[PDB]
């Protein structure tokens, strides 16, 4: 429906975004399995919008990320990066 | 240390880190990047 | 070696390099790249 | 500088780098890269 042309829909895809992530010296970056014991449902639901205009078929289009509670910080997304 | 009270492993394995180990990254949700398109990418995203 | 006469350190520390060490990179000032925009990036650059 | 056009609000926009003396080489910027 976003691709149909209803420009006022924020898709909430559940449990994408983590916060609490180990950044080890090894080549992976592991989200903390202790701070997130539900390893598929402690991730955050992500609110996703488009952004369309006129010439200033389709147009100049964009995308938006918010979370389910982006109210104080609507645009800023916090990270908690546990670097060794 | 206050938000992770009811887990003991949370308290231990956060207390393993120094006062410099843990850094934020305030990610802006408003990209300034035009999402690139093509009528194959347009139509086949619509078809999928 | 002619443009850096009035500094002795310039002459010494350029003469440290071989006839192959020092390479140019002729950077074009005419980008073929559309500067990507968004009305948040538009307006907030104007606001800043 | 910028670089604007029509459709061929805003438009298709770009940017320009020159230096204060880009007269012989207006677009080319020289580097002197001391590689070890």
């Amino acid at each position: 429906q976003l691709l149909e042309g209803r420009p006022d829909q924020s898709v909430v895809i559940p449990h994408l975004f983590p916060k609490y992530i180990r950044a080890p010296n090894g080549p992976e970056a592991n989200p903390v399995k202790q701070l997130q014991p539900d390893e598929e449902e402690d991730y955050l639901g992500v609110r996703i919008q488009l952004r369309r205009e006129q010439v200033g078929s389709d147009f100049l289009e964009w995308w938006v990320i918010e979370l389910q509670d982006c109210k104080a910080d609507c645009n800023l997304l916090p990270m908690v990066i546990f670097s060794d | 240390s206050q938000q992770f009270d009811p887990y003991p492993l949370a308290m231990q394995f956060i207390s393993q880190y120094s006062p410099e180990d843990i850094v934020t990254a305030q990610i802006e949700g408003s990209s300034g990047a035009l999402w690139r398109i093509s009528p194959p990418s347009r139509a086949q995203m619509k078809q999928e």
